[PDB]
């Protein structure tokens, strides 16, 4: 009980000397041992209460730091964080090493490289480098702390709901940040499923959400989620745009793509463009999985009147511009759809799809060898295709002679030999 | 000039520990038209062969200016074709030469069912984030990027000991790379070549690593402006991650 009475001697000492006009740091010593005994004397009632609450010591505590790192002695004051987390948690301290095991995380996030750390024993489980010990305070932080929660009752207060889930909130925030720039998705992705409980009306839990499970692998529960994004909040075009580039992925669904692409075009001038061209891509999809006869031109003529309209929209899209040229030489149009690939390569030329169309309408046009250059100089800078070496092989057997197409043949066995197992 | 009659004249780590070189060779860099800016390129080169610590640490806040300039004018008027091999080289040495083995990046993600440091279990795998990364012969248009992403890693590794000039530079070519070949341009007021440089999410990612950390270092509105055309951007291409952390970024702001 002494104790605790120096150490607000000691508080009171500095509020004091505060007002004269170097004495701070003995102050700053006085603060330390003042929150070691503190500390001492809490372990020993925790001790003795097998077999109160103060108001100035965790200020005599806690301005040490505030000094440290408003003084910029941020390796001093980092040491002392780590120091004051080294102590054993009892049933009183727990919001103080939330705090501080807070604060710990966002400076060492955000304040210096992996190049000045060393483990919390040395000075320049044992932690070897800076994120993993950001991680696992994350990880006891919000283990301990999700049995604090509210619950998402609102009979009549709200305050201390919100509290929680600004805390949520930025705790999730925290993780996402520590995992995604260094690739790890999956338990990403099971930790915001296992956060999803406390979300009731909330767009930016279901919104990240979504975001995780489209970059994992997994696709129609992201799909099932995006489609709930779209009822909460009907403004961003984007959201719809990423269903529908899923719909017509590996899944082949194509009625869900038509559909989305329509509500994004029934809605500025580069979200409907992009709208238009998905629409068109979706009917020439449904145009080549078609099974009888008029059906087939008539979802042609709407796609290439969708592609002209989106190429009308926007003058500065290569992507645009190839597809109407591809569209328009699945036609058999030839002469507008060469000129249109030239102006789309005048656009960029550095593609491969582009150029390996240039080599095909130039062997639709037989002129067989400027095709056969083309192609050369497009596996120049591609040493590692699979398609244009299948096309080069067709080429050269149609024009020189077998032993050529024989030599290719061989040549593409060894890179698949050399690229796998 | 200064520089250049030092050289002449020079033709442990105390030789500089100088504060007036840095300034003029970022000045050097600005303009195309250098005579001598090969040579003071594998110059640099020969400092870095120096193995001692200071020089590479104060050479390599160089990289984004050159990675700007001459891989952007060059790979579009005019073709220098030496800096690449300067790049590649660097690229080998780092990748090669920590003792005579290429690097295995790797970290153990930690756990709750085992006693640590601070907490106890009463009341484990190892995962790989980088390499190996095999050297390379010249920059193809199917491999450019990668090592342009393990440059700027390693860049960012150190990002302690950089000045910060070198931080308003590099939020100035994160922010007019992306937006340098679209309408939003016009906004901006950017001149020089009307182009896009085709850039990928791996790419994003360690941009925006450097930008956050960049913005907590008195640099705002550049890193703001940044972080507005690189979301943008993201939307357009349709990137999920990059779009991903930039939100995460954004709704943690004061």
């Amino acid at each position: 009980y002494r104790l605790r009475v120096i150490a607000e001697a000691y508080a009171t000492k500095g509020l004091c000397l505060e007002k004269l006009p170097d004495r701070e740091q003995d102050v700053i010593t006085c603060y330390e041992k003042a929150g070691d005994i503190a500390l001492l004397y809490l372990q020993e009632i925790e001790r003795v209460i097998l077999s109160e609450l103060g108001f100035f010591l965790e200020t005599g505590l806690q301005r040490a730091h505030v000094l440290y790192f408003k003084n910029g002695n941020l390796t001093r004051g980092v040491g002392r964080f780590r120091e004051l987390l080294r102590a054993v948690e009892t049933r009183t301290t727990q919001n103080l090493r939330m705090t501080i095991a807070r604060q710990l995380a966002e400076i060492l996030l955000r304040g210096m490289c992996e190049q000045s750390y060393w483990n919390p024993l040395e000075d320049p489980f044992c932690p070897q480098e800076n994120t993993e010990e950001a991680l696992l305070l994350l990880l006891i932080s919000e283990s301990m702390a999700n049995r604090d929660a509210v619950l998402s009752r609102i009979p009549e207060h709200k305050s201390d709901r919100l509290i929680s889930l600004q805390s949520a909130s930025v705790v999730y925030d925290l993780l996402t940040i520590a995992l995604g720039r260094r690739g790890q998705y999956e338990m990403l992705s099971e930790c915001l499923e296992r956060a999803m409980k406390f979300a009731f009306e909330e767009f930016h839990l279901w919104y990240q959400f979504a975001l995780s499970l489209m970059a994992a692998g997994k696709s129609a529960r992201a799909v099932k989620v995006l489609k709930e994004c779209i009822r909460l909040k009907p403004d961003d075009a984007t959201i719809p745009l990423l269903a529908a580039k899923l719909c017509m992925g590996s899944l082949h669904w194509l009625e869900e793509a038509e559909k989305f692409a329509k509500t994004v075009v029934d809605v500025t001038s580069e979200f409907k463009a992009k709208g238009y061209l998905a629409l068109g891509l979706t009917y020439s999809l449904q145009a080549t999985d078609a099974s009888l006869r008029g059906m087939q031109e008539v979802l042609q003529r709407k796609a290439l009147l969708a592609f002209q309209r989106a190429h009308s929209l926007s003058p500065t899209d290569h992507q645009a511009a190839f597809y109407l040229a591809l569209q328009l030489a699945i036609s058999r149009q030839i002469p507008e759809a060469l000129g249109y690939v030239r102006q789309a390569l005048q656009l960029q030329g550095d593609d491969a799809n582009s150029l390996h169309l240039l080599a095909l309408l130039l062997s639709a046009q037989k002129h067989y060898h400027d095709a056969l250059n083309i192609i050369d100089m497009a596996l120049s800078e591609y040493p590692e295709n699979f398609i244009l070496l299948f096309s080069k092989v067709k080429l050269q057997s149609l024009c020189r002679g077998p032993d050529e197409a024989l030599l290719t043949c061989k040549h593409m066995l060894q890179i698949w030999k050399s690229c796998y197992n | 000039g200064v520089v250049e009659e030092w050289l002449s004249e020079f033709k442990l780590p105390n030789y500089a520990t100088k504060s007036s070189l840095v300034s003029s060779l970022y000045k050097v860099i600005q303009e195309p038209q250098s005579e001598l800016l090969e040579p003071v390129c594998h110059q640099l080169f020969e400092f870095y062969r120096s193995g001692e610590e200071q020089l590479l640490q104060f050479t390599l806040q160089f990289l984004p200016e050159l990675i700007w300039c001459y891989l952007a004018v060059s790979a579009s008027v005019h073709s220098s074709g030496c800096i690449e091999a300067l790049l590649l080289g660097v690229y080998n040495l780092e990748i090669v030469d920590k003792q005579g083995h290429t690097k295995v990046l790797s970290f153990t993600i930690p756990s709750l069912s085992k006693p640590s440091v601070y907490h106890e279990p009463s009341s484990l795998s190892k995962v790989v984030y980088s390499g190996p990364h095999p050297q390379r012969e010249m920059l193809t248009a199917q491999n450019r990027f990668e090592v342009l992403t393990f440059l700027l890693l390693c860049y960012n590794a150190a990002l302690t000991y950089m000045p910060s000039v070198s931080l308003q530079s590099l939020c100035q070519i994160c922010s007019r790379i992306c937006v340098c070949g679209y309408p939003r341009q016009h906004v901006r007021k950017y001149k020089g070549i009307s182009s896009r440089i085709p850039v990928s999410s791996g790419f994003m990612v360690q941009m925006l690593t450097g930008i956050y950390f960049a913005f907590y270092n008195g640099e705002w509105d550049l890193a703001q402006k940044a972080l507005d055309d690189i979301i943008y951007r993201a939307q357009l291409e349709l990137y999920p991650e990059p779009l991903l952390v930039a939100n995460a970024i954004k709704a943690s702001l004061p």
